[PDB]
RNA sequence: GAGGGCGCUUACCACUUUGUGAUUCAUGACUGGGGUGAAGUCGUAACAAGGUAACCGUAGGGGAACCUGCGGUUGGAUCA
RNA sequence: UUAGCUAGUAGGUGGGGUAACGGCUCACCUAGGCGACGAUCCCUAGCUGGUCUGAGAGGAUGACCAGCCACACUGGAACUGAGACACGGUCCAGACUCCUACGGGAGGCAGCAGUGGGGAAUAUUGCACAAUGGGCGCAAGCCUGAUGCAGCCAUGCCGCGUGUAUGAAGAAGGCCUUCGGGUUGUAAAGUACUUUCAGCGGGGAGGAAGGGAGUAAAGUUAAUACCUUUGCUCAUUGACGUUACCCGCAGAAGAAGCACCGGCUAACUCCGUGCCAGCAGCCGCGGUAAUACGGAGGGUGCAAGCGUUAAUCGGAAUUACUGGGCGUAAAGCGCACGCAGGCGGUUUGUUAAGUCAGAUGUGAAAUCCCCGGGCUCAACCUGGGAACUGCAUCUGAUACUGGCAAGCUUGAGUCUCGUAGAGGGGGGUAGAAUUCCAGGUGUAGCGGUGAAAUGCGUAGAGAUCUGGAGGAAUACCGGUGGCGAAGGCGGCCCCCUGGACGAAGACUGACGCUCAGGUGCGAAAGCGUGGGGAGCAAACAGGAUUAGAUACCCUGGUAGUCCACGCCGUAAACGAUGUCGACUUGGAGGUUGUGCCCUUGAGGCGUGGCUUCCGGAGCUAACGCGUUAAGUCGACCGCCUGGGGA
């Protein structure tokens, strides 16, 4: 949900 | 905690229009004192007063239309987590230009209508919707 | 004479040999489970207070569903 | 489920080296270099301009066109030359095949085709230098499997025809039918008209500019020669090509199929078959009435194509930045500390870092978009513009963010006076109750269950009383009561020690929030060593129950429960809600304080901390939450992506 979490690793697409 | 203290002062703002008060206070600065004041210069709200030198105290006062909220919804886009800066021509609209978007540039605190005479842009603070 | 070439030797080094490691595929006796199976056998666990309330974690038990011991929870009935 | 990697490695001196700087190379000197902003290792992959999809953001990929890099049987090396470590150059080794008089040599189709083979699957062993580009030469000329073309392959896109006018008892036939009638159906026939293309004959633009022979002018030169250039004239230069195009002829003559028909999704009846056969993308159809199977009738959707399979995106907001959630649907680590990282109250100055404004340069062409032009049209080709939201630099503005400087106090802290509490650890101590043991009085059953039995007892049980020993737990108080980060924590007393909260001020001046790795705590079971032993009690002993009893029930009973010393670190460790802060109507209470008040009672009035039950607005899938949020928001972190596998 945060931005700043998806810096460090983004969505993981199966 | 207060790390953003124009999204604390649009909370107060949300709460007391919904609520049926009739007059807010919160903590003043002197942003928060160049957007009340644009505010008041577009219909929004009706007058703004100081109170306290070392505790300096905003008031707000509402504003109704049968006991109606005038600020139905305001949305914060730009936030500390997260920066939102946009050019002179990539201004948004708030309801396809019914409502306005408070974008404070080098010249002062102004609206997007106000930034097409100016032709600047900067940070978007607020959709006034 | 100066100088060159040939030849020899040396340095570098591909391929190649032994010793002995790391990694990968194929094959592979045997072996570990799991899934897919309406009618097969064995039992009646759970869902009602499902006939010893159920469940989680842990140790032990025995064809098996499970059971008991300790502690916790209500995702339990009846309640005062 | 890759955390350490690296000694010519990192840097320096000097020598050497190439076309140029340089560990590019060598001796010496230093011990550094790289790396949680992914070093290194493993796997995969040519990349980009783009194509496709998508409203856009994004997503998947890199064939034809163009740009670059690498490669030319495998591996290594150098020469030549301006340029190669060299596709059709060489040298060496290995692999394979060919020639051979046996000693030897020859060869590199990932160039054009083409064969063998692989695979679901991709072509003629063609023509030409006419044009364009390139190579050589003064030119002529030659060469070019580049390229221009042709054939094959409905392989894709686009265009046209397979007739049109007229023609109702509306014939026949098929099928439906309440046999009355409708359907096929102006459809056919017949009546009139016409010839796109193909077929058959004729004419025929453009792709071609040049080049070559005379010749005048100009030019230099001793020169009217020769040559250079500008002119004019004559004869010529086409693979495609039987060119497009056009004239003329004959007559509808040469030219329509496939899929579907329950719903999604366009169209309804009939027969046959009988959960068999079959159908099918999903839903699920058919054992005696199936529009879903098979066939017929009729229709629908497309069209020289039509279906199917496989693959990519969309639909899918179904990895949610745009644009999702985590009380019970999958998901908030058991909790706490804290580095790095992210983020940060308020006032002023400064820097202009981020951002914004303007301008330059650049973002190759082609593709896409805008208006045009051209091929009879379209596809296609093409003019200019826009687009390419990119990157670099200069000049600006200073509100916000960042840095520096000086601050300020409401945030967060510090002191004093106090109050409450099962907060933890350590050491003593009390009294019931349980059981054991000693003694006394005392007698036939005690014990246990739904009912009985095992078991105990005439050595006197049990019951009672006296006295002693050991072990573990703390009735009542005690309550949605209190405390602690949580698991949790309960006799009293002492000692040591932790946080929480309130009052009055004084004081430091953002000292803060949050947290991946890391660090510690962390119910009980169980594990190691040494103690300890009442009661309870896995396994087990024995008796009932029963079909069997392994469980239930009962009589006993070891490990364990207890303590020290460690280790183990999982729980339905739950408020099934991560922490912090800011706000938004309220009640019933509880607990804990404090301020004032005819103290006129343990009271009246306020006012903070903690906590439960109701409930408005609002939110929610519903349940419910609802000032302690699951209401409206910010700061940061964890976690989930169908069920099962797991
Ligand atoms: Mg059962
Ligand atoms: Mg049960
Ligand atoms: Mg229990
Ligand atoms: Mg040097
Ligand atoms: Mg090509
Ligand atoms: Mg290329
Ligand atoms: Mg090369
Ligand atoms: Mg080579
Ligand atoms: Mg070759
Ligand atoms: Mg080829
Ligand atoms: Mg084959
Ligand atoms: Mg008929
Ligand atoms: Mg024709
Ligand atoms: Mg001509
Ligand atoms: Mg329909
Ligand atoms: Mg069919
Ligand atoms: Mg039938
Ligand atoms: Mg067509
Ligand atoms: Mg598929
Ligand atoms: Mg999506
Ligand atoms: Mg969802
Ligand atoms: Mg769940
Ligand atoms: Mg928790
Ligand atoms: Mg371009
Ligand atoms: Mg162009
Ligand atoms: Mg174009
Ligand atoms: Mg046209
Ligand atoms: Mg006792
Ligand atoms: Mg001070
Ligand atoms: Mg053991
Ligand atoms: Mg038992
Ligand atoms: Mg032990
Ligand atoms: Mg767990
Ligand atoms: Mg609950
Ligand atoms: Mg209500
Ligand atoms: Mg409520
Ligand atoms: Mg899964």
């Amino acid at each position: 949900a945060t931005v700043n979490q998806l810096v460090r690793k983004p969505r993981a697409r199966k | 905690s207060m790390q953003d203290p124009i999204a604390d002062m649009l909370t107060r703002i949300r709460n007391g229009q919904a609520a049926n008060k009739a007059a807010v206070t919160m903590p003043s600065s002197k942003l928060k004192v160049a957007i009340a004041n644009v505010l008041k210069e577009e219909g929004f709200i009706e007058d703004f007063k100081v109170e306290g030198d070392t505790k300096p105290e905003l008031e707000l006062t509402l504003k109704y239309f049968q006991g109606k909220a005038v600020v139905e919804s305001i949305q914060r886009v730009s936030r500390p987590g997260l920066r939102i800066y946009k050019r002179k021509d990539e201004l948004p609209k708030v309801m396809a230009g019914l409502g306005i978007a408070v974008v404070s540039t080098s010249k002062g605190v102004m609206t997007d209508r106000a930034a097409r005479q100016a032709g600047l842009g900067g940070e978007i603070i607020c959709y006034v919707a």
